[PDB]
């Protein structure tokens, strides 16, 4: 259709003037392709997302790529639809940018692929289902004390250097190894080094063929880092709507999504609010987390990680995301620096599906007794520090004796630790977890040295390690 | 047309008519001869920032565009020199005579060009080398309050850099020139100057030079890493860079943000820090590691800029004046310091010993917090308290005295296995130096085994050497 | 050529030069009007250009009161910046911002040299550095944070903490001994202090080696802004063309930035920080950078910095902290405790506190004193929470010696003889280190704490204890 001409450049923000008056709608996509006519000019290819109308046929757009080298008077062409990521079977085992173009050198997606507009109206009330199905991960702590739910949103909270990315990566591997379901990974402003290391690790694991990845790099304008999660969600959307199966969606970090929203608002000229945040925060978070709903056909379960800026669970982004979670697992630096891997705090991690009728009564009883012993140990440690373990009476002695072992056995080696410590790793099904924890609770292994429990999987591995140590 | 008059002048900013073919970021030149960058294009005016002495400009002056983007001259001859963000010497000694030039605005190496970080970067400081390792390509942040022994860490690592074949660029932003001279002299007297390049942006130089200084820093390291050599880059202050960008944005009338910062702060700092990488074996194997510095008032590292930089970096070193005046120097907070390359960027003996060292320090960190109040306690608590006290005692070292890694791992092995039990705490500092001298004279074979093998020597030889030294000490 | 005034808003005036010629930035303009009728007021004013506008319009900062201005008045163009008379003639005399003399003693003829006030700073190659100690005779500075000849000295403190007492004591002690020209420039300080210091210098006879310029706080912002630059201009000639060592004393330089913000609000600059103008760091860096010691000559500068609300977090003190080689911070709590001066032992440290510069024994004594004071600084909190009876024996000893050490740092001063009636003392460095070593080794266990209060030498401590009847 008719061309439009640039009028202003203010960094990421650009303005266009469609003289004839046939304006594009909001959230549309605009394409800039230029070839230098003189030796002074540059060649640029740019994608622009409309955000506002300012009257007099002028529109205000946010750029998805660096705007350096723009010239006033150059023509802009309108696509007529939002940024359309290609979807289908062609997107499995590849890496894409926010625009849906392949970052990998393995090839270019052809025109044959069907394209899904990223921006789409949400599912309605009548469609949604309410049934609850548990997802088994094979991790002792997660399966025992914080079950995850199909279609539900699961949050991972913690500080820096505690293993959230290791947990999410090893969970992806475990799910693809055992359950075999499709998965999609969205990197919102991921470290290029960490993205490349993750790509190489998954390629070595043979998992890439089953999954799909999209990356929005930190050195890109904030709008692309905002829209990358939505394009990943559109990939999972097409998989769930047409293939009708249990898709999973992993998101690297929502914190940078909120930050990108704040930056785009500041650029657009909207008044700040809360702690410098954009005026429209709750709405955007709500949309991103309400398009992820389990209909009758497919779940679109999500696992999401969030960083706590100053160890305070009060920043607007963590609170807004906190309002939306079915299960929350928070990681502590003290556990990470201890020998206990993974670093998951039992007491502060909860799931609303831990009700006795959902998981079974035996699971509920064992989990409750585990937490009771942990609380008694935490209370008794203060007395132990000053007066020692000998001062307390026999019941407290037995309680702490079991508690140390339970804290140790909550740990296990996993396949991703091959890089870091060279151990193969183990996979424990839920029934083996509850059996082992019931056994250690009842105390048939009081004679065993505590060191046998440190990083093994099944309890017979405790027996084998006790055999090895002597 | 291409020609246009200036319609406003003020505070290093101008506005111009005409210039209908200008490009964002294009260099523009005045009749006075000063240079500037076009940054804002409006419906009938252009927003120009001036890179130099602007007082001479008047209304009605004609301004014309150069037609190019700013390029930093690059060459092998820059090493040892002191240069501006622009390619002009400020050290005297005549022209530097570079080979050619590179644009500052360039794209970063993406995925499938890099590779995992696997080779260490030696600083010679026992605490950071043992508990917070750094490897080539790692973007390690250092943050703290004023005058807390920050720059001593970068200077010590640059001095120790003599061991490894790395260019160690030092970029000073917004600082007093006499400090630049003092640090240059401190480098030169220790002989490190011949593999170093110093870039100086004065507090009084026009702000756009301070805006462009870090890019001029990365340009040379990027050229060297393309050539295949290892590079280390140090920024002495990002906070002044943020202040300069805030000032130059606010003068342009761009909308403010959280703390009057414009909307582009994270974009700018990510653009700067994303060029640091570790190129794959195919590309040549170069590396461009960075050690940016961030200044913080009263240790409120939760402020906007520290949060941005800590979310961009791969680790932090938290320095506190509390430990500094506590007698523990350099004042590094082990608990709050994290590095996400911890296991890969160390030699095997360093990993083997440092794991147990970190375990002991972690236990002591919690026990000491309140064990002090109780005078009388059981024996094993006393043992753990003594272990932690000796642990912290050993880490103390002299300034401008980097230590070779092998002596580090030998003394840390002496610490971890409890060989320092007999030694009273005060004697430990003299024990470390006399132990170094004794191993230099007698136990050289251990050092030979470590330097050749890159692994811990046989247990019997190390134990015999350490006990043999322990015999002489009193 | 003349320009017509069209606007006036407090300190700011707006001249329009319709003649076809425009003044450059920093130029000086002259206003001279004769009252045509009894309603009009005779006015003499000077305006400096600070900004430019499109229609030949220029914004100018007024140097004096703007009352009585009428639109349509004509402004004379000098064609050059504010010129200050500098040379040998300036010694003894007192000048205002424009360079006019203040004292009724005489006038400056046309024959005298006058040079402009604005110029670029010295380059990198001209600077030089040294580590020579500058003894003051003050126990705190000498023993815990020595000043250096040719090094910038900064005094930080709030209102009513003892800042000015240090300025007068230092000026007395060093100006009595050093044969260097002194330049004094009070920035917005009390005029009574200036008059008293003038009388004191006339008593001391140092006026023949001194030149003075004053900007009063009641004077409009422009004078408080340019007065420090004028004093610096005079010190510049004395440093370079005469090749003589010069000392530059400035009080509360913060008023410079305060006046800058006062006029910046009117100049139309968008707000920033805590109301501070966006261009704070550039201007303050310019002023501080011009104060440098070269090989041609050296400048030893002692300045004082006001803190708006006793909080050092404010952007102006924070920016100033980077431009100082030696800093002593004054704390109100020490003033309330009665310990004088109010320099805090645990936050003041010069660049010269190195073992080679000061000597091994001096460095060791300084660092042991600092360690003990920090230990007490935490012990006070421990005492507050737990009580003073739960401390250990060695902790009791630590507190015991910490009290005496913080008390001994107080010194009887010279200028305080007026305020309290004590003689005053000048303590050599060797006496300080010897006394501190003696108390650190606990040779004076028997003496009471009060005997260490406000004394020069440890022998005076012994004499005071004798007076106590110990
Ligand atoms: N190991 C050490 N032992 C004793 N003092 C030390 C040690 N390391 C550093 N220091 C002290 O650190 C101080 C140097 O200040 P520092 O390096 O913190 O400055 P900075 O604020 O980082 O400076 P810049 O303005 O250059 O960024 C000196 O006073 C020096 O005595
Ligand atoms: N060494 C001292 N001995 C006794 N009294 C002192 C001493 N130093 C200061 N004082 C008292 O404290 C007061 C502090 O006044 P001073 O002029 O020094 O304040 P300031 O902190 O410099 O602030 P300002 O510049 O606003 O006056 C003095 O007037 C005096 O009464
Ligand atoms: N379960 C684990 N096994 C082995 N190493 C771990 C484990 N958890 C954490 N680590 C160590 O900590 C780091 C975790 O990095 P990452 O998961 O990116 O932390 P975060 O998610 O907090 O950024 C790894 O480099 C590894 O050395
Ligand atoms: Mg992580
Ligand atoms: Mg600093
Ligand atoms: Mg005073």
């Amino acid at each position: 259709m008719t061309r439009g001409r640039v009028i202003q450049v203010m960094g990421p923000v650009v303005d266009v003037k469609f003289e004839n008056g046939h304006l594009p709608a909001i959230y549309n996509a605009l394409k800039i392709q230029h070839k230098a006519r003189n030796e002074n000019e540059v060649d640029i290819d740019l994608t622009l997302e409309v955000a506002l109308h300012l009257g007099d046929d002028t529109v205000r757009t946010i750029a998805m790529a660096s705007t350096d080298g723009l010239i006033r008077g150059m023509e802009v062409i309108d696509t007529g639809a939002p940024i359309s990521v290609p979807v289908g079977e062609v997107t499995l085992g590849r890496v894409f940018n926010v625009l849906g173009e392949p970052i990998d050198l393995e090839g270019d997606i052809p025109a044959d692929a069907r394209r899904d507009p990223i921006h789409r109206p949400a599912p309605k009330f009548e469609e949604l289902a309410t049934e609850v199905e548990i997802l088994e991960t094979g991790i002792k702590v997660v399966d025992l004390l914080a079950p995850y739910i199909k279609g539900g949103k699961i949050g991972l909270f913690g500080g820096a250097g505690v293993g959230k990315t290791v947990l999410i990566q090893e969970l992806i591997h475990n799910i693809a190894q055992e359950h075999g379901g499709i998965s999609v990974f969205a990197g919102v402003g991921e470290r290029t080094r960490e993205g490349n290391d993750l790509y190489h690790e998954m390629k070595d694991s043979g998992v890439i063929s089953k999954t799909a990845m999209v990356f929005g790099q930190m050195n890109e304008p904030p709008g692309a880092r905002m829209r990358v999660a939505l394009t990943g969600l559109t990939m999972a959307e097409y998989f769930r709507d047409e293939q009708g199966q249990d898709v999973l969606l992993f998101i690297d970090n929502i914190f940078r999504f909120t930050q990108a929203g704040s930056e785009v608002s500041a650029l657009l000229g909207r008044m700040p609010s809360a702690v410098g945040y954009q005026p429209t925060l709750a709405t955007e978070m709500g949309q991103l987390q309400e398009r992820i709903t389990s209909t009758a056909k497919g779940s679109i379960t999500s696992i999401q990680a969030i960083y706590v800026p100053a160890d305070d669970y009060t920043d607007p982004a963590p609170a807004t995301t906190f309002s939306h979670l079915d299960a929350t697992t928070n990681l502590e630096r003290k556990l990470a620096e201890m020998g206990i891997y993974p670093a998951v705090d039992p007491l502060a991690s909860t799931s609303r599906a831990l009700a006795p009728e959902i998981v079974g009564e035996e699971h509920y009883q064992v989990a409750r007794k585990v937490q009771q012993t942990l609380q008694r140990y935490k209370e008794l440690q203060d007395i132990i520090a000053i007066l020692g373990m000998d001062e307390l009476s026999d019941e407290d002695k037995l309680v702490v004796h079991r508690a140390r072992r339970i804290q140790f056995f909550l740990s296990q080696n996993f396949h991703v630790a091959e890089q870091f410590t060279g151990q193969p790793g183990s996979y424990v099904p839920v029934k083996e977890t509850v059996r082992g924890f019931k056994e250690i609770l009842e105390g048939k292994y009081d004679h065993l040295p505590e060191d046998a429990f440190r990083l093994v999987g099944r309890i017979e591995e405790v027996v084998e390690k006790a055999k090895a140590m002597g | 047309s291409d020609v246009g008059t200036v319609i406003q002048v003020g505070d290093g900013i101008a506005r111009a008519h005409g210039l209908d073919n200008v490009m964002s970021g294009e260099l523009v030149e005045f009749a006075n001869g000063v240079m500037g960058m076009a940054l804002n294009l409006e419906e009938n005016n252009v927003g120009i920032v001036i890179l130099g002495p602007y007082t001479g400009i008047k209304e009605g002056d004609e301004v014309r565009r150069t037609g190019r983007i700013m390029e930093v001259p690059v060459g092998e001859a820059l090493i040892g020199r002191v240069v501006n963000p622009l390619g002009q010497p400020v050290d005297g000694l005549g022209p530097v005579e570079t080979t050619e030039t590179r644009p500052i605005e360039s794209r970063a190496p993406g995925v499938m060009d890099r590779r995992s970080v696997h080779e260490p970067l030696q600083t010679g400081i026992k605490a950071i080398d043992a508990l917070v390792p750094i490897g080539r390509g790692q973007r390690e942040l250092i943050i703290g309050d004023r005058q807390t022994g920050k720059t001593s860490v970068a200077i010590d690592t640059i001095i120790n850099q003599k061991d490894q074949n790395m260019i160690s660029i030092y970029v000073a932003i917004g600082q007093k020139e006499s400090t630049v001279r003092t640090v240059v002299e401190t480098l030169r007297k220790h002989g490190a100057l011949d593999y170093t390049i110093v870039v100086t942006a004065s507090a009084s130089q026009p702000a756009p030079l301070l805006f462009l200084a870090p890019y001029a820093g990365v340009a040379m390291g990027e050229y060297f890493m393309y050539k295949g050599k290892h590079v280390l880059v140090v920024y002495d202050d990002l906070s002044k860079q943020a202040a300069a960008y805030r000032e130059l944005s606010l003068l342009l009338r761009r909308p403010p943000g959280r703390e009057a910062y414009p909307g582009d702060i994270f974009y700018l700092h990510s653009r700067l820090l994303e060029r640091a990488a570790k190129l794959s074996d195919a590309k040549g194997g170069g590396s461009l590691t960075a050690l940016p510095f961030v200044e913080t008032q009263a240790g409120d590292i939760s402020a906007y800029i520290p949060t941005n930089v800590i979310s961009i970096t791969d680790g932090q070193i938290f320095l506190q004046s509390d430990l500094f005046f506590s007698g523990v120097r350099p004042a590094i907070n082990a608990g709050l310091s994290v590095s996400r390359v911890g296991g890969a960027a160390q030699i095997k003996a360093m990993k083997k010993v440092a794991g147990t060292l970190r375990l002991d320090l972690a236990a002591y960190r919690e026990l000491e917090a309140f064990a002090q109040f109780g005078s009388d306690l059981d024996k094993a608590t006393q043992a753990k308290l003594a272990r932690g006290a000796r642990t912290v005692e050993v880490l103390k070292q002299d300034l401008h005295q980097p230590i070779p890694v092998e002596k580090q791992v030998l003394i840390i092995y002496a610490l971890t296995r409890g060989f320092l039990d007999d030694i009273p705490v005060e004697d430990v500092r003299r024990f470390e130096k006399e132990f170094y001298l004794f191993l230099d004279q007698n136990g050289q074979h251990l050092l030979e085994h470590i330097r050749t093998t890159k692994d811990l020597p046989n247990e019997d030889d190390l134990n015999k050497a350490i006990e043999a030294f322990k015999k002489t000490f009193v």
